[PDB]
């Protein structure tokens, strides 16, 4: 039973270490201005990029 | 949302520049205009959405 | 009877029953219909009886 | 119906404009008051279900659960005083507000109708639950077990909303009359597969199956006994009951999709029997006991039998009555030494004679007692589920023996054996304790003369 | 920790303890227990099975008096139905 | 949607086509529940201003509760008229197209046939 | 006797009172799947009431006589 | 306790008061009379 | 500062907008998105730190090129078989760049980048004035040139909005921010709607207002630019935080609160239509959003746990601060789902 | 479209890709996208002017107005950042 219940926080301690590593698609953000406006831009020519084909 | 008030006061405001065929300074003809006459009155009075069909 | 007052706080949630209950009845009313229409139970109705409920 | 509407919403003013220390006679005194008439709720008869309103009706299931939800506020406030009586008037009025308010979206819930109502209802159930347990939980470290329970519950179940919304346009009416009559059958494949899935997980996130059930323990503990006796005597039974419904279609799903639920649920029952023997701190026992009931009750819904449901109906309410009690048991208890650790104290076959009593009768109608109406209802739902499976007697027996074990080991240990005599503070019961515990247990042996009233729809 | 002096004793803070437990203990359990047993002791006939018995006892007379045969199956009389077809 | 029916005779707030329709009775339980409303509204109001609620609410309270029941009664009333013409353009539009929408004969239970899996 | 006539109703109020209940949110689903037929045809055909897109108004196109030379 | 002044809400305005007394007078009965109004005009739609 | 100059801006704010939704000519809404932007940068940067003068700059910056882009593709449409109104454009292109400049006008997913930053650097009330009132301009263009919106643009910008402008604010303990992110995740839903049914698009857009107008007028009461600011005024009075708590619950669309009825009816409008997946992936993330803000519901309790409460701060004098309309749209947010028949109304 | 719309739209472009492009000198940004706001005068100017309709001239006229006093609060707007830090 505690093996039942270890693995089950645990699974959830995997959905909740998914929200620790989550947080990192959070922290994926590296916060520099050259970083999102740029990129945001690139990938935005991207939007139409897919939008040219979409 | 858009309001209307210029037909509601009976006012034209953005009516007059509005498409070609419209009373002129001094009446000239657009190039296009009749055309602009013919699809004016083909589009008048329905909807766009079988207008355009 | 105006002694109530002194009791004054008791006496809301009896009138609560009391209105609801009143709500339910007239509530039939606008539910009314098929009233011996129905196909299980048809009545000719009672002298005393222009209804059956 | 309205007529059970207006009077608890009227109840909200009579707690708000009072005199300080009348608030609980005015309360419980109009409350019991309010169970009689929910006891006037019964025309109930032949075949169709009475319908009130056509907003909402009840049929059978709905009148038993709504009888013990009106029965069970007068009794609850009358516990949870003690608890604090000290604070501000603010407090007192406020908690006794929300369990007003608690018990008004619960009625809503249960007579409701269309199931867009009832899910609505569903979460403005929820809500005030959690404000009572977390604003005052005796919140040890808080464990944030309100919050991030609220997601439990909305987690997997907001989407049943989506797959409703569904049945909504394609059949039109939600209303469960024409949804009944106007059902029609849906075949197995992967698209029926997620909605049944959708549905009943949503449903089965309530009741915990032994998947979940780690859901209930801590949620159950950090609760103040009104909190307690609101959870695990109603709150499962309405996951349980709304599943009793949408069960209504699915018809050929629930076979190839029930199984391994069934399996899980047949197993989990075994196993949350087993933990709940071994473990200290005794409010946990009890919560565990419910998961194990609750489990044999999700077997009892699959399989679609009508002795499934009987005996089903019957052990939402025996369960409901008899748990809710102990619980009561486990905080009087608690007031005397505060722990919550169940081997710390013993004795009290010495002290607070009386006390046994009522120790010794709910453990024993927890302990499936022949006439006891919790054996009623555990009893028909093993005699379906052995017609299901001739061999599933193994484990259900196996249940009931070790059931027997730890629902008579509580009943030792707490009670019995020794007084501790560090303690010398233990002050002899009340009248307010036997109060609750007759409220309790008189009615649940009353039942087992006259039980037809909560044997469900079918019979 | 705060217990009571013991004055007596009962629910809450001293001399409305005694209404407390006259209306609990009344309401509670004079009016529903005692009431309320009485009513859903004997209610009308609850689910109609008083009915059922009576119907069940001249309906069998009837089948046996005229020599039917009681309980033909067929909830629904094939004289009056269609099927489909291969 | 539906701009192209109102869009006729614009800022209508509701023609005088409308009055044909029955306005909603006093005590009507939505503007009712709109004043109550306006009772809870107040009561906010008299916690803002840390005065003692059930204070000052003589004709405050009154005020609040007036005001909802006024604005909730008109918008009540246009509603009414909003779903007035929606069900009508409905029904035209119903009668109008006999081909786009068949009229059927539902046939009786007599001819049906399904599978109905029982339980074993 | 008394339990019956004084707290309850017969199962003729009952039962015909699901009766209308059933004609009310019968006829109501029958009209709910109208009108989703409606509003899905509308967007294809264009007939109706419901989806109008304004075009441009012909009411000012200046029909006067105009300089001469064409159009 | 108060020696300080009259901190203005303490006492009352009995001009403001009246003013939404006044209001309230006007705008309900206006309300009432709408109502009986559009019901006549309402019954002149169709007859008895 | 002058009192007279601010109601002789606010005026012209009010007017340029109501020129943008009265003129059925493309050069005349052009010009209201030109005087909202002029009269705009004065609201904001009232009080005169840096702050708001470099975030009122990144605001006009993105903003004004927004209009010139918009300006762009009204050419365009002249360009293609073209006169000047306000109707379906007749560019596939033209409809592209300009679903692209509404959505930088507003706050939308490639675009969104300013939003959260200029609404800490600005003061509450220019807050206010900036996540509503300039939000009402756009949408009452798109609702008018709808007929010619390519469907996979406005879908893509509307999840791409509740993704991530939704999963963001995670870490962020201030308010303003929050309040933007928040912003961009109602943006996702009233921009996701707006091709089926636009009547739930100016329901949400409704709804949208007043939930942010009782929330920052809450942030005027208790001047609080950060959570710990929330609960130390937890310690100082209680009501006005369980409001601010309610309302960010409305915020997310919590079954009883009336939040939920814009989530619930785009629902049925979404799902009566064919695809019965996208509407769940949206609300995913709108679980997200909703335990991030119950995260801040566990900024409270009582019988608190140590919350280093302080002292001074008992106060004997009430405050004098003029709080618009409070109360009517506090109540008005929270209680609303009990209406909505009402609905219909708003078209 | 001609050529030269296609060129101009070349211009435009260029002008955009190096407002998004460079955030260095603000001065820059601000520029850029004045020249596009020009490209923009010229665009309506050949339109209007080549299909000959005369009473809608205003619009490089009103289009070039607020070319400026749009503009003249970016360079207001640039000083007080300037002195801010430099
Ligand atoms: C027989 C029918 C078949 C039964 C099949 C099962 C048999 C075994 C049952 C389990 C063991 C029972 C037992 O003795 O437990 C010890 C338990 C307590 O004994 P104790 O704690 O050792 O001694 C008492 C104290 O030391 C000192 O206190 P005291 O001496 O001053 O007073 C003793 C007595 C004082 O009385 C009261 O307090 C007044 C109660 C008023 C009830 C009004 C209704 O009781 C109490 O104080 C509290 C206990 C009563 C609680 C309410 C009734 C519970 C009934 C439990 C089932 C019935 C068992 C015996 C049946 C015999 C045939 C009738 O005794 C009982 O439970 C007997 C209750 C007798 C009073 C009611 C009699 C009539 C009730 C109606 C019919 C009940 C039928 C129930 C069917 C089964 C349901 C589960
Ligand atoms: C402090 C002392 C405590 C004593 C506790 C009890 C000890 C056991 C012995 C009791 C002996 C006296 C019983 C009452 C006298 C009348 C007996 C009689 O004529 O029976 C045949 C008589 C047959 O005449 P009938 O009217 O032609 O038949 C009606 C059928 O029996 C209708 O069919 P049915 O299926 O309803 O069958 C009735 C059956 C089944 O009834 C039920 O199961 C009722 C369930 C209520 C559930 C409420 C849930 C609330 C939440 O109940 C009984 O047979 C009586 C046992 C329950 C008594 C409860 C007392 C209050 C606690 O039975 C009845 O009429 C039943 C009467 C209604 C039930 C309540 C009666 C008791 C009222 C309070 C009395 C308390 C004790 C007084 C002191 C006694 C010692 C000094
Ligand atoms: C004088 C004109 C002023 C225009 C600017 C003021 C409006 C903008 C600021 C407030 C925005 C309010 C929310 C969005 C609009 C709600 C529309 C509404 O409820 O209209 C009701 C009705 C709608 O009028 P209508 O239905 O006759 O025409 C407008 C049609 N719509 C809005 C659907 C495109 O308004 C009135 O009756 C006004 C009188
Ligand atoms: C649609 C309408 C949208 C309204 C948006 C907000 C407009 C008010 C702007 C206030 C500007 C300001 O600085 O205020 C600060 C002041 C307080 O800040 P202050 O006092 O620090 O500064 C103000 C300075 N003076 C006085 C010189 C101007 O007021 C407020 O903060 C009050 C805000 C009240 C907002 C009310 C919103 C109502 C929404 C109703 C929607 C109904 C829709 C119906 C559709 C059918
Ligand atoms: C009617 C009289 C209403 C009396 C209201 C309460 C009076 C009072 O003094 O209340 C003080 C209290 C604020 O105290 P405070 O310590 O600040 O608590 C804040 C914690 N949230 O403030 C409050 O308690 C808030 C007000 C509570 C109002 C309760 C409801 C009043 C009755 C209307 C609802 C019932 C309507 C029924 C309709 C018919 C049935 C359909
Ligand atoms: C769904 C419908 C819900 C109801 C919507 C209608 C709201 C109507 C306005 C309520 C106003 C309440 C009010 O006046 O409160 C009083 C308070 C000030 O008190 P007062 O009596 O004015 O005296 C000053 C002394 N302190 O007032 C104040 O402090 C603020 C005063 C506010 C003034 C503006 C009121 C605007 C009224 C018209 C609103 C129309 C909205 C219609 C559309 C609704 C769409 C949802």
């Amino acid at each position: 039973q505690k093996s039942a219940s270890s693995l089950l926080d645990l699974i959830w301690l995997e959905t909740i270490l998914p929200k620790t590593i989550s947080l990192a698609q959070m922290k994926m953000s590296t916060t520099i201005t050259s970083q999102k406006g740029l990129i945001k831009l690139y990938f935005l020519s991207f939007l139409i990029t897919i939008l040219i084909s979409t | 949302p858009f309001f209307d008030v210029q037909k509601k006061l009976g006012v034209d405001l953005d009516h007059w520049m509005t498409i070609q065929s419209a009373e002129q300074p001094h009446r000239i003809p657009a190039r296009c205009h009749a055309f602009e006459k013919e699809w004016i009155e083909c589009a008048h009075g329905i909807g766009s959405i079988r207008a355009e069909k | 009877l105006q002694v109530v007052r002194d009791h004054w706080i008791h006496v809301l949630v009896p009138v609560g029953f009391v209105f609801g209950y009143y709500l339910d009845r007239k509530n039939d009313e606008k539910l009314a219909a098929f009233r011996n229409k129905s196909l299980l139970y048809k009545r000719e109705l009672k002298p005393n009886e222009e209804v059956t409920w | 119906m309205l007529k059970y509407i207006i009077p608890t919403m009227m109840l909200m003013p009579l707690t708000w404009l009072s005199k300080n220390s009348m608030i609980w006679i005015n309360t419980t005194l109009h409350s019991l008051l309010i169970s009689l008439t929910s006891l006037l709720l019964l025309n109930q008869f032949g075949d169709n279900s009475l319908n009130f309103s056509l907003t909402f009706f009840s049929d059978s299931l709905s009148t038993p659960l709504l009888i013990l939800t009106m029965w069970l506020l007068p009794l609850m406030l009358m516990a949870s005083q003690h608890h604090l009586s000290k604070e501000n008037l603010a407090r007192k009025k406020l908690f006794i507000s929300m369990l007003i308010l608690l018990q008004l979206f619960l009625i809503m819930t249960f007579t409701a109708t269309e199931l867009i109502f009832f899910y609505i209802m569903f979460e403005a159930t929820l809500v005030p639950t959690l404000i009572i347990i977390t604003r005052w939980g005796n919140q040890t470290e808080r464990l944030n077990a309100g919050l991030y329970f609220l997601f439990y519950t909305l987690a997997g179940s907001l989407p049943l909303l989506v797959a409703l919304i569904y049945i909504q346009n394609t059949m039109g009416s939600l209303n469960f009359l024409i949804l009944q009559y106007w059902v029609q059958p849906m075949p197995n494949s992967w698209s029926n597969t997620f909605m049944w899935l959708a549905c009943m997980m949503a449903f089965m996130v309530k009741m915990p199956l032994y998947g979940l059930h780690l859901w209930l323990p801590k949620a159950h503990v950090e609760a103040p006994i009104a909190g307690s006796m609101v959870l695990a005597a109603i709150l499962l039974k309405l996951g349980g009951y709304g599943m009793m419904r949408i069960t209504l279609l699915l018809n050929p799903i629930t076979d190839f999709m029930a199984y391994p639920f069934i399996m899980l649920s047949l197993w989990g029952m075994i196993m949350t029997s087993s933990i709940c023997l071994r473990q200290t701190d005794l409010k946990s026992l009890i919560a565990y006991s419910s998961v194990s009931h609750m489990a044999l009750v999700i077997v009892a819904i699959l399989i679609q039998t009508p002795w499934s449901y009987m005996g089903a109906t019957a052990l939402m309410i025996a369960h409901g009555l008899t748990s809710s009690m102990l619980f009561c048991l486990a905080n009087s208890n608690y007031e005397r030494v505060h722990s919550r650790t169940m081997i710390l104290a013993r004795g009290l076959q010495t002290l607070l004679p009386l006390m046994a009593a009522w120790w010794l009768l709910a453990s024993l109608t927890n302990l499936a007692l022949p006439p006891s109406i919790n054996l009623i209802g555990e009893l028909f739902v093993v005699m379906s589920t052995f017609s299901w499976s001739n061999i599933t007697i193994i484990l259900m027996g196996l249940n009931m023996v070790i059931t027997a074990l730890y629902s008579l080991y509580m009943l030792i240990t707490t009670q019995r054996g020794k007084h501790t005599h560090h303690i010398n503070n233990i002050l002899p019961s009340f009248t307010r304790e036997n109060a609750l515990m007759s409220l309790h247990m008189l009615p649940l042996l009353l039942l087992s003369l006259n039980p037809k009233i909560i044997l469900g729809p079918l019979y | 920790y705060e217990k009571n002096p013991d004055s007596h004793g009962y629910d809450k803070d001293p001399a409305v303890d005694v209404w407390n437990m006259r209306v609990v203990f009344f309401f509670g359990f004079s009016i529903v227990l005692v009431l309320g047993s009485t009513f859903v002791a004997y209610l009308p006939d609850y689910r109609m099975q008083e009915w059922a018995r009576r119907e069940a006892e001249r309906l069998v007379k009837y089948r046996e008096a005229h020599g039917l045969p009681l309980m033909e199956s067929n909830c629904f009389d094939p004289s009056k139905i269609q099927l489909p077809e291969d | 949607m539906m701009t192209g029916r109102q869009a006729r005779a614009p800022l209508q707030f509701l023609p005088d086509e409308a009055r044909s329709l029955p306005p909603p009775k006093l005590t009507d339980p939505r503007l009712a529940y709109i004043g109550f409303l306006g009772y809870c509204s107040g009561l906010i109001d008299n916690a803002i201003r840390r005065r003692p609620v059930l204070s000052a609410g003589l004709h405050r309270q009154f005020l609040y509760i007036t005001s909802f029941v006024f604005v909730g009664y008109y918008l009540l009333k246009r509603q009414d008229y909003m779903y007035a013409v929606r069900d009508h353009d409905m029904f035209s539009y119903i009668k109008s197209h006999p081909e786009d929408f068949p009229e059927k004969d539902k046939k009786t239970y007599r001819e049906v046939f399904e599978e109905f899996h029982p339980v074993r | 006797r008394w339990i019956a006539r004084t707290f309850f109703d017969a199962p003729e109020k009952n039962y015909e009172r699901t009766m209308a209940i059933l004609q009310i949110e019968s006829e109501k689903a029958e009209l709910r799947l109208k009108e989703l037929e409606v509003r899905r045809l509308m967007r294809a055909k264009g007939d109706g009431p419901w989806f109008q897109y304004p075009t441009i108004d012909k009411a000012l196109i200046d029909h006067s006589p105009k300089a001469t030379p064409d159009n | 306790k108060f020696y300080i002044q009259e901190p203005p809400h303490g006492s009352p305005n009995w001009l403001k008061v009246g003013l939404t007394l006044g209001t309230s007078a006007f705008l309900w009965i206006y309300l009432i009379k709408q109502h009986n109004e559009d019901v006549l005009e309402y019954k002149r739609r169709n007859g008895l | 500062m002058n009192p007279i100059i601010l109601i002789i801006i606010l005026m012209t704010v009010m007017l340029g907008t109501i020129i943008v939704m009265i003129s059925t000519h493309w050069l005349l809404i052009w010009i209201g998105f030109e005087m909202n932007m002029l009269a705009i940068i004065p609201i904001m940067m009232k009080k005169h730190n840096p702050r708001a003068t470099e975030a009122s700059t990144k605001y006009f910056l993105t903003q004004s090129t927004a209009s010139m882009l918009l300006m762009m593709a009204i050419i365009i449409n002249l360009m293609f078989s073209g006169q000047w109104t306000v109707m379906k454009l007749f560019n596939p292109m033209a409809s592209m760049l300009m679903t692209m400049a509404l959505a930088m006008k507003l706050g939308m997913a490639p675009f969104h980048f300013w939003v959260p930053e200029v609404t800490q650097g600005i003061p509450l009330s220019s807050g206010l004035i900036l996540l509503t009132w300039q939000k009402l301009a756009p949408m009452s263009v798109l609702y008018q040139i709808l007929p010619s919106i390519n469907l996979d643009l406005i879908l893509t910008l509307s999840i791409l909005s509740i993704t991530i402008g939704g999963w963001g604010g995670l870490n962020q303990t201030q308010l303003r921010k929050i309040m933007a992110y928040s912003s961009i995740a109602h943006m996702g839903w009233m921009t996701a709607v707006l091709l089926y049914n636009p009547t739930m698009t100016l329901l949400n857009l409704i709804i949208y207002i007043i939930m942010t107008s009782t929330m920052f007028t809450l942030f005027m009461a208790n001047s609080t630019t950060t959570t710990l600011s929330l609960s130390h005024t937890w310690n100082k009075a209680p009501i006005m935080t369980i409001l601010v708590l309610i309302t960010l619950l409305s915020m997310g669309g919590l079954p009883p609160l009336s939040g939920f009825m814009p989530k619930w009816m785009i629902i049925q409008e979404m799902t009566k239509n064919d695809s019965i997946i996208l509407p769940t992936l949206m609300a995913i993330t709108a679980l997200l959003n909703l335990y991030f803000y119950m995260r801040l519901t566990y900024s409270t309790a009582l019988t608190m746990f140590p919350s280093t409460n302080n002292m001074k701060m008992k106060w004997q004098f009430p405050t004098t601060k003029r709080m618009t309309l409070l109360p009517t749209m506090t109540v008005l947010s929270t209680m609303l789902l009990p209406l909505t028949p009402i609905l219909s109304i708003l078209e | 479209m001609s050529l030269v719309y296609m060129n101009i739209m070349m211009a435009f472009t260029v002008s955009l890709t190096g407002l998004l492009m460079y955030r260095s000198h603000l001065m820059s940004s601000l520029l850029c996208l004045e020249g596009m706001m020009l490209s923009l005068f010229i665009l309506a100017t050949l339109m209007i002017l080549n299909s000959h309709f005369t009473l809608a001239s205003m619009m490089p006229i009103i289009l070039l107005v607020f070319a400026a006093c749009e503009a003249a609060l970016g360079l207001s707007l640039l000083v007080m950042v300037s002195n801010t830090y430099g």
